């Protein structure tokens, strides 16, 4: 059918690149091309859920003359004990008749707090992203812009021309194989497996979801005896891992991450990631080529180049002199690696004169670029700038 | 040691009447009393407490009043479930708990005069050695008949046992059973075997009997 | 919420200890209530509170009781029971098992269906029914009456139904007197159309419990007034 | 609004460590939880008493009911107070829950004022130091500002998830129940049901509702408690249980469910910034404590961060893959060499 050009242009967002299709015979083409977006979603799978517990702990059976006893429940960090030898004191006097004689049945168990529904942190397996691309493609008067998957293999079409991005020239991942997701920030944590909750640490209660009524708990629950003449039921616990965490977390990836990642969740996903590199597939159809019976005839062929300075910003201008054959467009490019042009595809129109920009990486040039049908050699020198620092690569 | 003293001892009423029953403790007990309702044969069932508190399902128009030694008890409108023996009790100091002795609560109706039949001795009885000759005294009112027994005209006395059914349900009635027991000897002697009864809603008294 | 049900032997001698159990329905003992308790009535008289056991594991008891009143609670059967020893005559009385479920005062609201016990050196003797016949000299114009008589038994609970609980209506089973013999003899009697004597059996279903005793007795008419 | 599920129920007396003074009491006011689930720092306070209705069951915002010894008691709202280290903001009150906002501390109290106008109060340890919602810790709330995730105690008075249960309370033990009509005690029941038992031979042990005369026995041989109670309370800790399984008579919702909203912060003023090759320098006025982070955005990362108290020069290195710079809440700044 039409015609495939294929380019590899490094995985850096914003920064434009052009390439060069020469379908033989018909028009010596350059397309723009801008990375916009280079969106990483791993595919999460949840292994649970953490949050604050909750100890329930009811009135205590305060038996006088006579002895409780404990029995055995299937609750979580289910802890009973008998206290005996008490004379405990409500306000109006003591509670029991016998002196000696008396007993506490204290008890108590773990559940989840309520709050777990609304603050609560997920422990996840992160497992291979799939690649996602925003692009804009400059286009014989079109920016036009294509959402692909970058696999190689998600063909989209925009004003009729084909387009398969990737796959990603790197594996590279800024999450590790476990994560923990918290309300939009996520951490690179070897976290517990499920049942292997630690007393006072990430995951001393775990819970497949926040709704399950099922939970493990191990957090050191210890009752302990009541002072004198006290009706109360003191206890030793672990204090809540999910507070300890939450308190102690530190740095997330958003601010950690590296090659500048932007780490986002719901979904959990990693955003401009300069790593790597990425192919691009352009199928354009016959419409977009002219044969070069239509190109001009360049006579007529002279070069200036003005003022030029080293800067990787808006950096150059050029002067030519041209004679066509028609009405109508042609593009621009050349051959030196270290010199390049933002004007692609303009007027060729009459016999005329015109000038264009460009950007120039070195401060003295020596350089060879074509237009149409034509190339010609030119050379500059550079001046640095009275500025050091900028604002893309 | 609390004493309970309710009064009337019986009160005989017609349907949709109101009624009031009465009931004193020995010394104040606050308003720690109960009424209980009890129809024959049945448990008893708990209808106020506390004096005046009416317990779940009762119907209202039951209600309780009264304080320190005395209290009432008053049924709006007399249905028929609501004749039967009602007690009190206190539980303002105990224990003991203590009740009271009750309160009839009869259905008041017309005069019914007895039908009166006989029976005399069964054969299978007889070939035993002992006669019994009943007299069944049916579905009358007032409560209280007289029953005489005569052998060959000769009141009997010593020898006869009676028993009155409880007030019927759906009649508001009464009936008897007197028998006479004595010896096969003694009743193979003799021939005519009266049973005489007595009531007020007999004009005159009425008598059924058989000839052996 | 809940139903108690007595448990008992009936018929005690002297000296012995009465023992009965109240089983408990549709909830657990140490749940169901705030007080257990005992309550007697002896035969044509009203209420004596015998004792209570409190949730709490305090016994109530009578003063003029106390001696011979013990009552337990078995949690392992749903059950309280009351042992009341050295028992005479005065004892004998229907005694129900009753609970206060609904506020922790000392009143009954939830009650047994009592259990009577008699008190007797008496030795159990089962009854003998004789046909009471619609006779020739009580037929004028439109019912008769008939019926069984259960003489000679001990101790007192006899059952009684009309063909097999058939016939209902019109059926007086008076109480039982106690005869000279220390026995016991009831008649029960039913009235019904004159105008079927010869078509529908009458049969009475006497049921004497204690001596395992049930007789069924085909009531038929007369002879000593009628031709052979 | 419709917070009837309060009707069958009381208030009532427990254990409070420091009621005033470094001394324990039986307090109207004990407290039983402190909730502190709320990310903005709200504290969801549990108490003894019930606030919002009268002795009668009916709903009255400016009053609050305690327990005067076996009797409940009405009291004013506007007498409520909770203190931690610096008086805080009661923000929502039902029944037995206070939304308050406090200031740093580590003790809690809450108190009231009783009908004789008495002040009582109850003191609990209680670290509070909420922390910080953003990347500056802020001390005046701003207008011009970025929203973040927080969550929060709604003023929902109804109908949650969430319960506690009412039972029946345990008998009340009162000494002055008892009286020394000399040689005898008198039991002066009021209008109560009293439960006793006297280690003397003779009328030993029950129940009365009227006022009973033991005769020949000395008060401290004898135990007199109120039972029969027909009001439900709290199953707290501090109370003894009535039974061995306990009981149950219903179920009180918890209002002021935990949301899921959205808080204000600062974003600390723009930084001068001034460049070298190679190097960046920043002048930077945090208004208060703000977070200052970096890092390569190349294979190194190399993440650095320290907090900026007062106002401060910063020299960072610009390496050849260019620095993100996170101020405070601000978004963050990228730098490359030219």
């Amino acid at each position: 059918g039409s015609y495939e050009h294929v380019t590899v242009i490094p995985n850096t967002v914003g920064v434009p690149y052009k390439t060069l299709v020469n379908r033989p015979g018909y028009s010596p083409m350059v397309l723009e091309m801008e990375l916009l977006s280079v969106t990483l979603e791993p595919t999460l799978s949840l292994d649970y859920i953490t949050c604050e517990y909750k100890t329930v702990i009811p009135s205590p059976y305060v038996k006088c003359c006579g002895t409780a006893e404990c029995k055995d429940k299937n609750l979580p960090d289910y802890s009973c004990k008998v206290f005996t030898g008490v004379y405990p004191f409500m306000w109006g006097g003591a509670y029991c008749f016998c002196d000696a004689e008396n007993t506490q049945l204290s008890e108590a168990h773990v559940e989840k707090s309520e709050s777990c529904k609304t603050e609560f942190a997920s422990a996840y397996r992160a497992h291979t992203a799939s690649a996602s691309a925003k692009l804009r493609v400059l286009y014989q008067g079109n920016n036009i812009t294509v959402t692909a998957y970058a696999n190689g293999d998600h063909a989209v079409t925009v004003k009729d021309a084909k387009f398969i991005v990737g796959p990603m020239s790197s594996a590279w991942t800024p999450f590790d194989n476990k994560i923990v997701v918290y309300k939009g920030d996520v951490y690179n944590m070897d976290y517990p497996p499920f049942g292997a909750g630690r007393p006072g640490q990430f995951g001393d209660i775990q819970s497949r979801t926040p709704e399950s009524k099922d939970v493990y708990a191990n957090t050191q629950l210890v009752l302990q005896r009541p002072a004198a003449g006290t009706v109360h039921v003191p206890y030793s616990q672990a204090p809540s891992g999910f507070k300890y965490w939450l308190k102690e977390r530190g740095a997330s990836l958003q601010h950690t991450a590296p090659f500048g990642c932007q780490i986002a969740t719901n979904p959990v996903r990693a955003v401009n990631c300069a790593v790597g590199n990425m192919p691009i597939s352009i199928d354009i159809p016959e419409a977009a080529f002219t044969r070069v019976v239509d190109a001009p005839s360049l006579t007529d062929m002279s070069c200036e180049v003005p003022a030029c300075t080293h800067s990787s910003d808006f950096g150059g201008v050029a002067i030519i002199k041209y004679a066509a054959s028609k009405k109508g467009k042609c593009a621009v490019h050349s051959m030196t690696n270290a010199v390049t042009i933002r004007e692609a595809e303009i007027e060729v129109e009459g016999n005329s004169q015109l000038q264009i920009s460009f950007s120039t990486a070195l401060a003295s040039a020596e350089f060879r670029v074509q237009v149409c049908s034509t190339q010609v050699h030119c050379a500059a020198e550079c001046h640095p700038p009275k500025d050091h620092i900028v604002n893309y690569p | 040691d609390i004493q309970m003293t309710q009064s009337p001892a019986t009160l005989s009423l017609s349907p949709g009447e109101r009624a009031t029953l009465f009931c004193r403790a020995s010394q104040s007990v606050s308003s720690s009393l109960a009424w209980y309702q009890q129809k024959p044969g049945q448990a008893p069932r708990l209808l106020i407490y506390d004096a005046s508190n009416r317990a779940t399902g009762i119907p209202a128009r039951f209600s309780g009043s009264g304080s320190g030694t005395d209290f009432t008890l008053t049924i709006s409108s007399l249905e028929p479930e609501d004749f039967a023996v009602y007690y009190c009790q206190q539980r303002g100091n105990w224990p003991p708990i203590t009740f009271g002795q009750g309160t009839r609560l009869d259905t008041k109706r017309t005069v019914a005069a007895p039908s009166v039949f006989i029976f005399p001795p069964s054969d299978e009885q007889l070939k035993s050695g002992t006669a019994s000759v009943v007299c069944l005294l049916n579905n009358f009112y007032p409560r209280e008949a007289k029953v005489q027994w005569k052998v060959d005209n000769a009141l009997q006395s010593g020898n006869s046992q009676e028993s009155v059914t409880e007030q019927d349900s759906k009649d508001s009635t009464y009936s008897l059973s007197s028998t006479l027991t004595l010896s096969k000897a003694d009743y193979e002697k003799h021939k005519v075997y009266a049973c005489e009864v007595t009531h007020q809603g007999l004009s005159s008294p009425v008598t059924k009997s058989f000839n052996r | 919420q809940v139903q108690l049900q007595e448990s008992g032997p009936g018929l005690v001698k002297p000296s012995e200890t009465l023992s009965l159990t109240c089983t408990v329905s549709g909830g657990s003992i140490g749940s169901s209530s705030y007080y257990w308790g005992w309550i007697r009535q002896p035969p044509g008289k009203g209420l004596q509170w015998i004792g209570s056991f409190h949730y709490s594991g305090t016994t109530y008891y009578n003063p003029s009781l106390k001696s011979r009143v013990t009552i337990s609670v078995d949690t392992s059967k749903n059950h309280f029971s009351l042992k009341l020893s050295s028992v005479t005559a005065a004892d004998t009385a229907v005694y129900y098992c009753a609970s206060r479920q609904n506020w922790n005062d000392g009143y009954f609201d939830y009650w047994g269906q009592g259990t009577l016990v008699t008190v007797s050196s008496a030795s159990t003797k089962g009854p003998s029914v004789f046909p009471l016949a619609p006779s020739s000299k009580s037929t004028s114009g439109g019912t008769a009456a008939l019926g069984c008589l259960v003489k000679d038994y001990f101790p007192e609970p006899v059952t009684v139904s009309w063909n097999s609980g058939a016939l209902t209506s019109g059926v007086h089973t008076f109480p039982a007197v106690l005869q000279s013999s220390g026995l016991y003899s009831l008649s029960s009697v039913v009235t019904v159309p004159s105008s079927s004597l010869g078509t529908q059996t009458y049969i009475c279903n006497v049921n004497h419990k204690p001596s395992n005793t049930k007789v069924d007795k085909r009531v038929e008419p007369k002879s000593c007034d009628k031709t052979h | 609004d419709n917070f009837n599920v309060y009707k069958a129920t009381r208030p009532y007396l427990a254990h409070c460590p420091d009621c005033g003074e470094g001394h324990s009491c039986h307090s109207p006011v004990a407290l039983e939880r402190i909730r502190n689930e709320a990310t903005d720092g709200t504290l969801k306070i549990q108490v003894s008493l019930q606030i919002g209705i009268k002795t009668d069951d009916s709903h009255d915002w400016t009053k609050l009911r305690y327990m005067d010894n076996h009797m409940p008691a009405d009291a004013e709202r506007a007498g409520l107070f909770v203190r931690t280290s610096a008086p805080c903001t009661i923000t929502g009150t039902m029944g037995h829950f206070i939304l308050a906002r406090c200031p740093k501390g580590e003790t809690l109290t809450v108190g009231f004022t009783d009908s004789r106008k008495i002040s009582h109060s109850c003191t609990h340890p209680f670290h509070h130091d909420p922390p910080v919602i953003g990347r500056e810790k802020f001390h005046s709330r701003p207008q011009h500002g970025k929203e973040l995730p927080c969550s929060t105690y709604v003023q929902s008075t109804a109908a949650t998830t969430e319960e506690i249960e009412v039972h029946m309370p345990p008998d009340t033990p009162d000494r002055t129940l008892m009286s020394q009509q000399s040689g005898n005690v008198k039991i002066t029941v009021n209008g109560q049901t009293v439960r006793y038992k006297c280690n003397c031979g003779g009328s030993n042990e029950g129940l009365t509702t009227t006022d009973k005369v033991i005769n020949n026995c000395k008060v401290d041989q004898c135990h007199a408690a109120v039972t029969n109670h027909k009001k439900w309370q709290y199953n707290s800790p501090l109370v003894p249980r009535n039974a061995e399984l306990g009981d149950r008579k219903g179920k009180i919702h918890i209002p002021f469910p935990l949301a899921n909203v959205t808080c204000r912060v600062p974003k600390a003023r723009n930084p001068t910034v001034t460049y070298g090759k190679n190097q960046v320098i920043m002048l930077l006025y945090p208004d208060h404590p703000t977070l200052l982070s970096y890092r390569n955005m190349g294979e190194e990362p190399n993440y650095q961060e320290e907090w900026v108290m007062h106002k401060k020069e910063v020299v960072l290195t610009v390496p050849t893959e260019g620095l993100e710079v996170t101020w405070g809440n601000n978004e963050p700044y990228k730098y490359w060499p030219q």
